[PDB]
């Protein structure tokens, strides 16, 4: 019983997150985000241990719901005749990273480093749980402005992580790698690293580097803002045209630009409060 | 001056 277990409030973000409504868990006044997905619009389906057929999004959210705070936590879900309803945590106060970068401009590298590090830890958590997000971008990242903690959201384009080739893709094209543009094929981890290079450029330059397919595959990265040589090198390495030339997550986090990261609380106190 | 936009999935 959903309408009894949750007080349902108004639409969140005027539909920009999808059909997501503000909610309160009546059990303990916990704030929640109530996300509705139409069965007729569901791309991939998965099975649960109970054999129940559910959207893949629910399968992936359950697999990463270990309580590690860098990904959105699925608290519960319901099936309806024509839809599924997902009960997600609702941290407050938050701003998504797209709006944050729009309002602040290019981020100071100390702040970009803290944010990027936390995204890397969150993506590592996903992969360790068998989950490939496939839509890493600033729009899909929430900033907890009080705690200085980032949360990866919207697993609706994701997949179970596999080591074999992917031939389908439903994430954001301007964050997708050149092997997808050219061949409609990619491997999960190196495609993720490409999207992280796009995200890092986005943070330190104030917008993403590429808008057109020709720029994605062209292999030239022009820096529109002052960016340190070490950060430029990491970005260009993540944006290597050939997937095997890109760094692993270990190589990214061992990169010189990534050292001496701020703690989440330090990040909030220096940059967000 | 340059236009920054969201990109749907
Ligand atoms: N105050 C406030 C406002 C907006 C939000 C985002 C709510 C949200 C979370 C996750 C998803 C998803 O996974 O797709 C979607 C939406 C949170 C808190």
């Amino acid at each position: 019983p959903l309408e009894s277990q949750y007080q349902v409030g108004p639409l969140l973000g005027s539909g920009g997150f999808g059909s997501v409504y503000s909610g309160i868990r009546v059990s303990d006044n916990l704030p929640v985000a109530i996300k509705h997905v139409e069965k007729d619009r569901i791309s991939d389906w998965g099975e649960l241990p109970n054999g129940t057929r559910v959207p893949m999004e629910v399968v992936l959210l359950k697999k990463v719901s270990s309580g590690f705070s860098g990904v959105i936590r699925l608290l519960d879900w319901f099936e309806r005749p024509d839809s599924f309803v997902l009960i997600l945590e609702r941290p407050e106060p938050v701003q998504d990273l797209f709006d944050f970068i729009t309002e602040r401009g290019a981020l100071q590298e100390e702040l970009a480093r803290s944010f990027f590090w936390q995204v890397l830890e969150a993506v590592r958590h996903c992969h360790n749980c068998g989950v490939l997000h496939r839509d890493i971008k600033d729009e899909n990242i929430l900033i907890d402005l009080n705690r200085g903690e980032l949360k990866l959201i919207d697993f609706g384009s994701g997949a179970l992580l596999k080591d074999t080739v992917y031939t389908d893709f439903d994430g954001t094209r301007v964050y997708s790698p050149p092997e997808w543009i050219r061949y409609h094929r990619y491997h999960g981890r190196s495609a993720a690293v490409w999207s992280l290079g796009i995200l890092l450029y986005d943070m330190v330059c104030g917008d993403i580097p590429f808008e057109h397919d020709e720029e994605i595959i062209g292999g030239q990265v022009f820096f529109r803002q002052r960016v340190s040589s070490e950060c430029q090198h990491l970005i260009r390495w993540c944006l290597a045209l050939r997937p095997s030339d890109r760094p692993t997550f270990e190589e990214i986090q061992n990169h010189p630009w990534m050292q001496d990261v701020l703690l989440p609380q330090e990040t909030a106190e220096i940059h967000l409060h | 001056a340059r236009k920054r936009r969201r990109h749907p999935s």
